[PDB]
Formats: C-alpha cells, sequence, structure tokens
C-alpha cells in the first residue's frame, strides 16, 4: 500500500513525533492550566 | 455589689464569627468590583473577528463554523486532486 510504504518513513515520522512533543508542552504549560483557572475560580466563588 | 467590666469591652467579636472572614473577602472583591465583566472573547481580527463573532461567541454554537472549517480542508485537497490527476 503506498500509504504505508513511501520511502519517506523517517521524514514523516520526524514531523510526527515533533507534533507530539509540541502538543504535550502546549497542553501542559498553557491550556490545561487555563481550565484549572475555571476550577479554582469556582472554588473562590464557592467561598463567597 | 459593683458590676464587672466585660459588657463595655469588645475587641474580638471581629474574629469571633465566620462572616468576618467573608467580610474581609468582600470588602476587597466588592469595592473594586466592576459592574460587568470584561469580555466573552473578541480577538481574531483580519475580517475573521467577524467569523468568531458570528460563530464562536457565547451567542451560539451552531454547525455553520464546522461546515466552514470542513470546506477549507476540502478546498485544499480538491484542488490538489487536479494537481495529482
Amino acid at each position: 500500500m503506498p500509504q504505508l510504504v513511501p520511502f519517506y518513513f523517517m521524514n514523516q515520522l520526524t514531523y510526527g513525533f515533533l507534533l507530539m512533543i509540541t502538543l504535550l508542552i502546549l497542553f501542559s504549560q498553557f491550556f490545561l492550566p487555563m481550565i484549572l483557572r475555571l476550577y479554582v475560580s469556582r472554588l473562590f466563588i464557592s467561598k463567597l | 455589689v459593683s458590676t464587672l467590666i466585660p459588657p463595655k469591652v469588645v475587641s474580638s467579636k471581629n474574629i469571633g464569627s465566620a462572616p468576618n472572614a467573608k467580610r474581609i473577602a468582600n470588602v476587597v472583591h466588592f469595592y473594586k468590583s466592576l459592574p460587568q465583566g470584561p469580555a466573552p472573547a473578541i480577538k481574531a481580527n483580519t475580517r475573521l473577528a467577524r467569523y468568531k463573532a458570528k460563530y464562536f461567541d457565547g451567542d451560539n454554537a451552531s454547525g455553520k463554523p464546522l461546515w466552514h472549517f470542513a470546506l477549507g480542508i476540502i478546498a485544499f485537497g480538491y484542488s490538489m486532486e487536479y494537481y495529482f490527476h
């Protein structure tokens, strides 16, 4: 199958694993903590 | 005999009850409170702050942006089909 046999396996795969590391960092430092703002904000609202 | 001096001494009723904690919270929160919050998102400008405003605001979540977003990717590969064929 040409979609499972290019010669570009390592080329593709390099760009692929780069996307994973990017997203991991992106979630971890940015996007997960902005939901945690919703959680904490709710608990402060809970206090008031 | 001569009355004791407690009734005329007060100085720890201000930690003595629970709404003191709430009071010191809501003197800060409400005193510097705004009448209304700032924003429900508004940036994406380039004639696309309108795209976000119509579709990705709190006003509605409807299938129109989905269709639009789908169609962009369809337009890419459909043109490329004739680049491949």
